[PDB]
C-alpha cells in the first residue's frame, strides 16, 4: 500500500511538495516511481528513483523542475516541485518498479497510490458571466456561462419548471484557467415568442446568482 | 516522446480485438520490456502485460502480448464487459527512463453504434458587445463516444484557441461533448463562415454558421 499527500491547488510559479508514506513491504530494496495524469488525458511518466537513492531519472517535461527524492529511514518517496506551470496540473501517484532476485527492477509497475491532485492556475475565485444562445418543427436554444472560477455551478431553467429536453454540457477549461459550459433545451418551434425560457445559473463559491432572458 | 497507440478501439462481446504501440527501435524495438496497463474511470491502472509476452498472477488468459520491429501489440480474446476501459503501454529507453503510450480507450459494445447530433451557435450578440466572441460547437447522441473535432475558418484549418471537452456520459446511455472557439469580434466579422466538423468512428459530420 502506498499514500500521496503534500497537494493541492497552487499558482503557477508557487512550489509544493508531495510525499508517498509505503508500507506493508521493504522500502529501501525497491525502485519507485512518480506519474502523473492530466484530467481527461493519459498517463504520463515523471520521474524514477534507483532503490538507494543513487540515481535519479526525470522526464523531459518535467526537468529539470521536479526532482525526485527518498528517505530509507522514513520509508518515503518524496517530490519536490518547483516554478510550477499550468501543463502540471494533473494527479501524481506513487508507483512501486517490480522487482526481486536474479532488487532486479522487472520493468512493470505492480502498486499504485490512489493519487494526489495538483492544480496549478492562475484564476481567482470569479463569477461567471452568462450569455444567451439564440434558437434560428424542433427548436434548440440554450445559455453560454463563460469565464467561472472554480467548479461547480448548477443551472436550472424556468426555475425547475421546464426540466424536458435540457442538456447541461461539461465545462471545458480554458488556457486563461477560467471554466466555460454550455446549456441546452430542445423546444417545440411553436412555443417561441409564447413561452418565456429563463436559465438560472447559481454559483456556490463566488455567491453569484444570475438569471437571462433567451430569446430568438 | 509518447509511443504512438490509436485513440480507440471497440468491440462487441465475444469478439477479439487488438491495439498497437508502435515506438522507436530506442526503446520499443530495442528491448523486451513492453508492459501494458488497464485503467477503469477513477481507478488507479493495473498491469496486465510484462515482458512483452508475460501474465501477472491473477490476469485472464484472454490477455496476450507480441512484438514485431518497433510495434508491440496488445491482444484481448473474448471482450467481456469488464475489459473495458483505457490501456496504456509503457516502454524502457535507451536512457533508462520510462515512456507511455499515448493510451487506447477500449469500449466493449452495450449498443448498437450511433452517429452525433451536432449543433452550431454563432457568437451571442451580448458577447459581441462585450468585445468577446466565442463559438459553441455541441455534439450529443453518439457511441462509442470518441470524437475528433476540427474547425474551419472559411475551407482553412484552425487550430488557434480551440478548447474541446471529454466525451461525458448522457442519461441516455449515449455521449455528448462540446468544442468551443475564441475569437476577436474581428475575426468573426472579417471571415466569410466558421465550420465544425467532427469525425466519428471514420465519418465525418459538419454544421456552418456566417455573420
Amino acid at each position: 500500500r502506498l499514500v500521496e499527500s503534500g497537494g493541492g491547488v497552487v499558482q503557477p510559479g508557487s512550489s509544493l511538495r508531495l510525499s508517498c508514506a509505503a508500507s506493508g513491504f521493504d522500502f529501501s530494496r525497491q525502485g519507485m516511481h512518480w506519474v502523473r495524469q492530466a484530467p481527461g488525458q493519459g498517463l504520463e511518466w515523471v520521474a524514477f528513483i534507483k532503490y538507494d537513492g543513487s540515481e535519479k531519472y526525470h522526464a523531459d517535461s518535467v526537468w529539470g523542475r521536479l526532482s525526485i527524492s527518498r528517505d530509507n529511514s522514513k520509508d518515503t518517496l518524496y517530490l519536490q516541485m518547483n516554478s510550477l506551470r499550468v501543463e502540471d496540473t494533473a494527479t501524481y501517484f506513487c508507483v512501486r518498479e517490480a522487482g526481486g532476485p536474479d532488487y532486479y527492477n522487472y520493468h512493470y509497475m505492480d502498486v499504485w497510490g490512489k493519487g494526489t491532485t495538483v492544480t496549478v492556475s492562475s484564476a481567482s475565485t470569479k463569477g461567471p458571466s452568462v450569455f444567451p444562445l439564440a434558437p434560428s418543427g424542433t427548436a434548440a436554444l440554450g445559455c453560454l456561462v463563460k469565464d467561472y472560477f472554480p467548479e461547480p455551478v448548477t443551472v436550472s431553467w424556468n426555475s425547475g419548471a421546464l426540466t424536458s429536453g435540457v442538456h447541461t454540457f461539461p465545462a471545458v477549461l480554458q488556457s486563461s484557467g477560467l471554466y466555460s459550459l454550455s446549456s441546452v433545451v430542445t423546444v417545440p418551434s411553436s412555443s417561441l415568442g409564447t413561452q418565456t425560457y429563463i436559465c438560472n445559473v447559481n454559483h456556490k463559491p463566488s455567491n453569484t446568482k444570475v438569471d437571462k432572458k433567451v430569446e430568438p | 516522446s509518447a509511443l504512438t497507440q490509436p485513440a480507440s478501439v471497440s468491440g462487441s462481446p465475444g469478439q477479439s480485438i487488438t491495439i498497437s504501440c508502435q515506438g522507436t527501435s530506442n526503446d520499443v524495438g530495442g528491448y523486451e520490456s513492453v508492459s501494458w496497463y488497464q485503467q477503469h474511470p477513477g481507478k488507479a491502472p493495473k498491469v496486465v502485460i510484462y515482458d512483452v509476452s508475460k501474465r501477472p498472477s491473477g490476469v485472464s488468459n484472454r490477455f496476450s502480448g507480441s512484438k514485431s520491429g518497433n510495434t508491440a501489440s496488445l491482444t484481448i480474446s473474448g471482450l467481456q464487459a469488464e475489459d473495458e476501459g483505457d490501456y496504456y503501454c509503457k516502454s524502457l529507453t535507451s536512457t533508462r527512463r520510462r515512456v507511455f503510450g499515448t493510451g487506447t480507450k477500449l469500449t466493449v459494445l452495450g449498443q448498437p453504434k450511433a452517429a452525433p447530433s451536432v449543433t452550431l451557435f454563432p457568437p451571442s450578440s451580448e458577447e459581441l458587445q462585450a468585445n468577446k466572441a466565442t463559438l459553441v460547437c455541441l455534439i450529443s447522441d453518439f457511441y462509442p463516444g470518441a470524437v475528433t473535432v476540427a474547425w474551419k475558418a472559411d475551407s482553412s484549418p484552425v487550430k488557434a484557441g480551440v478548447e474541446t471537452t471529454t466525451p461525458s456520459k448522457q442519461s441516455n446511455n449515449k455521449y455528448a461533448a462540446s468544442s468551443y472557439l475564441s475569437l476577436t469580434p474581428e475575426q468573426w466579422k472579417s471571415h466569410k463562415s466558421y465550420s465544425c466538423q467532427v469525425t466519428h468512428e471514420g465519418s465525418t459530420v459538419e454544421k456552418t454558421v456566417a455573420p
